[PDB]
RNA sequence: GUGCUCGCUUCGGCAGCACAUAUACUAAAAUUGGAACGAUACAGAGGGCCCCUGCGCAAGGAUGAAAUUCGUGAAGCG
RNA sequence: CUCCGAACGGUAAGAGCCUAGCAUGUAGA
């Protein structure tokens, strides 16, 4: 006014060794010159 | 004039309660920490012309987005028409609230910057420069379009009026008694600096409210 | 007043009709006439030939 | 109006790399098919991939059983039209999902003729596939709903030829 | 359509490709009798034909701002944005006068100050007459020196505002 | 790229050591389609929601969507 | 005896014809 996620969907041979697929999650910088989009 | 100056001084003396609060809130210190700001060293006249061009391009794109191809800001921050539209266009150009005041402020800023650009570009370059700044603050009293958006401005303009006779009757004494004394902006520019520092947040709020729409 | 047979429209003011065929979407549909700048030699032939036709 | 924690993504949309790097953005980009603010996060599926993002929002995709950025499926890998009209899907699907989706789309400066970036084009230097087949012409909203797919009829007739 | 040049134009650094003239004056240039004809397209060649057939050199006339065909043709060539070779060809033409006048005026509006002195200086020798339209409609015959002098030294010799050429002393101290 | 091995060993080289460890709304691009209360011709006025000007949830203008009598069923009492 | 103000409360509403500065950058085969 990191994350570890087991892909329980498809893991057989996608991504050879589709073991648990860890990732990195950052946030993107918001410039303070942008009106309401 | 002396009475008005003493009046402002005393009324400032009363409303002076010890300021201690806000936990040291700073601006333009977190902006430099993000990737949306970069520091450099550039001459003052260059920064002034840059700010003037940036403000003009910001207002021009506001007018462009607003689907008004029949108006033009004229590069001296004086909004001028094109074809005299009067079917329903004149009802779509009744700003009067913040566009007016932002226009006045940027007109004053670009005018000071142009007065200083003429110096480096071959103006009189003598005391004439200070005389120019003096009569520029005088015209900000009168010539500028400040009156409309806010009327309380007249108060400080009255100071800028009274303050005038604080200098000329101390400057135009002795041999120099008639001609236009150039004087200083030691008190005028001071007043307008305190003024703009005080009204930064109002225009921040108004720009936010208007950009929301 | 003025009459456009391509659009079959009646143009009233002379200026109103002048500002249709020059910009008509239907007339433009009869061919894109975006004029590209000719070569530097192309602008010389028009200058030379006119010097020999108008004057001479 | 719609924040989350982790995206409901595919197994091919994530990429052929066990460690990728996401970048959450609270309230970005306005969901394609319901027009609602949601939480856009992009990543790089692999080396020389397309820097894939997130289109279709959490409730948009969770309700209709579909991934947040390709609208195929989390369970099978078929479109949302084949998996509705049509079981047959299990022999129709595929394992080892081709990474021909995660690749850069065609450099238009090359199609015009002067791609100035040379060998350094981060886009892709192939010939623009001919326009004529309706697999040049699908969109998002007709895809996401069952109504009118260019793909789903062409794969649904693969289901009764042979 | 009078928005873009053809499809892409090297924007003059001053204001914009088409906006080197004031917005009011260009907006007036469009809606006009002389614009209604010849606006169908004029890329490189027909411009020469339209230029040699207009023996006026002026800007605005009448209470209602009425553009001369000289001024409207300057704006038309400005929208066309011809290459520098064609402009040097117009600047080198001695037979047709007002063509050379337009070439000089355009090279002044769009061009480098070094190039301005390099191409407009040798146009400071012709002692011939040139007709012009005053603001009240009445014409006047002046010298070509007056034109190029107001163009290179003075500001707004016509209705157009000039893009602030340097003083010649700075360039004489730094360059040729 | 930079500094060093009492290195193979010259001041040509080879081998090793150490510092430096992942940017990129990727593309200068590619098509796709739209709107003035704008001039011009014509006659010349009997409760809230959707918009616009707008800084104030200041202010100012507009088209579009209540009760009587009788029969029946059930609970419960002598 | 030099202190000088701006916006709204304002331009009837209309059927036929016509012209245009602006905007997306993607999913997928
Ligand atoms: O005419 P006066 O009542 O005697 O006062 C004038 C007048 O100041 P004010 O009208 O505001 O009181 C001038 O300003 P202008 O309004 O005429 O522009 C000012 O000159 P500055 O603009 O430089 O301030 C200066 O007059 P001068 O030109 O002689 O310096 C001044 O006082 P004096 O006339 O007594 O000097």
């Amino acid at each position: 006014a990191y994350i570890r996620y087991t892909p329980s969907q498809q893991g057989v041979a996608f991504n050879s060794g589709a073991k648990q697929r860890v990732i990195r999650m950052v946030e993107m910088q918001k410039d303070p010159m942008e009106p309401p989009r | 004039s002396y009475q008005k100056l003493l009046k402002y001084y005393v009324l400032n003396a009363l409303k002076h309660r010890p300021p201690k609060a806000q936990k040291k809130r700073y601006l333009f210190r977190s902006f430099k920490a993000t990737k949306f700001f970069q520091s450099t060293k550039l001459d003052w006249v260059e920064v002034g012309l840059q700010v003037c061009r940036q403000g003009y391009n910001m207002l021009n794109l506001l007018i462009h987005r607003k689907n008004l191809n029949y108006l033009h800001l004229d590069y001296n921050f004086n909004l001028k028409p094109v074809k005299t539209l009067t079917t329903k266009e004149r009802k779509k150009s009744r700003f009067g609230n913040a566009f007016h005041l932002c226009r006045e402020v940027l007109r004053l800023t670009k005018l000071v910057v142009d007065s200083h650009v003429q110096y480096r570009l071959g103006n009189v370059d003598a005391f004439q420069l200070a005389d120019g700044l003096q009569y520029i603050f005088a015209h900000v009293g009168q010539l500028t379009g400040m009156y409309r958006y806010k009327y309380k401005l007249m108060r400080q303009i009255r100071m800028c009026k009274d303050l005038k006779h604080l200098i000329y009757y101390r400057f135009n004494t002795g041999p120099v008694g008639k001609g236009p004394g150039c004087g200083f902006w030691a008190a005028g520019w001071r007043v307008w600096l305190f003024f703009m520092r005080g009204i930064t947040p109002l225009l921040e709020r108004w720009l936010g409210n208007l950009l929301a729409r | 007043g003025y009459y456009c047979n391509v659009c079959d429209c009646v143009v009233k003011d002379s200026i109103n009709f002048l500002d249709h065929i020059n910009g008509k979407k239907h007339q433009r549909n009869l061919g894109m006439s975006m004029r590209v700048e000719r070569s530097t030699l192309d602008q010389v032939k028009k200058r030379f030939e006119v010097n020999k036709k108008k004057m001479e | 109006w719609e924040d989350a924690d982790f995206p409901i993504l595919c197994q091919t949309c994530l990429g052929e790399n066990p460690y990728i790097r996401m970048t959450k953005e609270k309230y970005g980009k306005e969901c394609k098919i319901c027009a609602r603010p949601f939480t856009v996060f992009r990543w790089c599926p692999g080396v020389r991939m397309r820097f894939k993002k997130t289109e279709v929002c959490q409730t948009c995709s969770k309700l209709k059983n579909v991934c947040q950025t390709c609208l195929l499926d989390l369970e099978y890998g078929l479109p949302i039209q084949v998996r509705d009209a049509g079981d047959m899907l299990l022999k129709l699907a595929r394992t080892t999902p081709y990474y021909k989706r995660n690749r850069p789309h065609i450099c238009s400066f090359w199609v015009k003729g002067e791609c100035k970036r040379g060998e350094e084009c981060p886009y892709r230097h192939e010939k623009p596939t001919d326009p004529d087949d309706p697999l040049a012409d699908q969109n998002i909203k007709d895809r996401y709903y069952g109504i009118n797919d260019p793909v789903a009829d062409k794969l649904l007739k693969r289901a009764s030829t042979m | 359509m009078a928005n873009r040049t053809v499809k892409d134009a090297h924007s003059i650094h001053g204001t914009n490709p088409q906006y080197l003239v004031e917005k009011i004056i260009r907006t007036r240039i469009y809606e006009s009798k002389y614009w209604k004809e010849e606006c169908f397209g004029l890329t490189a060649e027909l411009v020469v034909d339209k230029a040699m057939e207009l023996r006026f050199v002026g800007g605005v006339y009448g209470g209602n701002i009425k553009p001369t065909p000289f001024l409207c043709l300057t704006l038309k060539m400005l929208q066309i944005q011809p290459e520098k070779d064609i402009i040097v060809e117009f600047i080198k033409n001695e037979d047709f006068k007002y063509v050379r006048m337009l070439g000089a005026l355009y090279m002044r509006l769009t061009g480098t100050a070094i190039d301005c002195y390099k191409y407009l200086e040798p146009l400071y020798n012709d002692y011939r007459k040139i007709k012009s339209q005053n603001r009240n409609g009445e014409f006047e015959l002046m010298h070509v020196d007056e034109f190029i002098d107001e163009l290179l030294h003075s500001e707004r010799v016509c209705d157009i505002i000039l893009p602030r050429l340097q003083k010649r002393y700075v360039l004489e101290e730094a360059e040729q």
